[PDB]
């Protein structure tokens, strides 16, 4: 399902269907608009993994476990240049509203299969 | 350069760390609690709060302020 996240991603950088910002997804989820959540677990916070999944896990809130958070932002390219090595200096990134509008796609229904269960 | 004239140094925003934390209170139950009242007005959404002073309330850009 880590191909399926990839092209989700960029299916969301493509058209323009990521609101990057914690207080952005809380105002995604307080204009009930939400459909896809990314969180990330086991990271070095000591108070704000509880207001994460207290703030997320609140109704038709699909879940995605991230080891670390900078795997994430270097996933999701906060400052996504040079390409011909690596990205220079990307902070560690936790939790995003994909807000798609994209629906016609390869792994889009295998994706929502695999979450609708 | 340093003037004769004195300077009043810019309005420098000091940086307030976990804000988050002081948007809504979290108890055993799921069901959450906002902390600030809601602006009502069309130019902004439904997640934005007011601000928090000691007698009545300021919304954001709308720059409304509501008495009671
Ligand atoms: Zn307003």
């Amino acid at each position: 399902v880590n191909t399926a996240l990839q092209e989700v991603l960029k299916t969301a950088l493509i058209h323009d269907g990521l609101a990057r910002g914690i207080r952005e997804a809380a105002k995604a989820l307080d204009k009930r608009q939400a459909h896809l959540c990314v969180l990330a677990s086991n990271c070095d916070e000591p108070m704000y993994v509880k207001l994460v999944e207290a703030l997320c896990a609140e109704h038709q809130i699909n879940l995605i476990k991230v080891d670390d958070n900078k795997k994430l932002g270097e996933w999701v390219g906060l400052c996504k240049i040079d390409r011909e090595g690596k990205p220079r200096k990307v902070v560690g990134c936790s939790c995003v509203v994909v807000k798609d509008y994209g629906k016609e796609s390869q792994a889009k229904d295998v994706i929502e299969e695999y979450f609708k269960c | 350069k340093s003037y004769t004239t004195p300077k009043k140094n810019k309005h420098k925003r000091k940086k307030v760390k976990l804000a988050v934390l002081k948007y809504y209170k979290v108890d055993e139950n799921g069901k959450i609690s906002r902390l600030r009242r809601e602006c009502p007005s069309d130019e902004c959404g439904a997640g934005v709060f007011m601000a928090s002073h000691f007698d009545r309330h300021y919304c954001g850009k709308c720059c409304l302020t509501y008495c009671f």
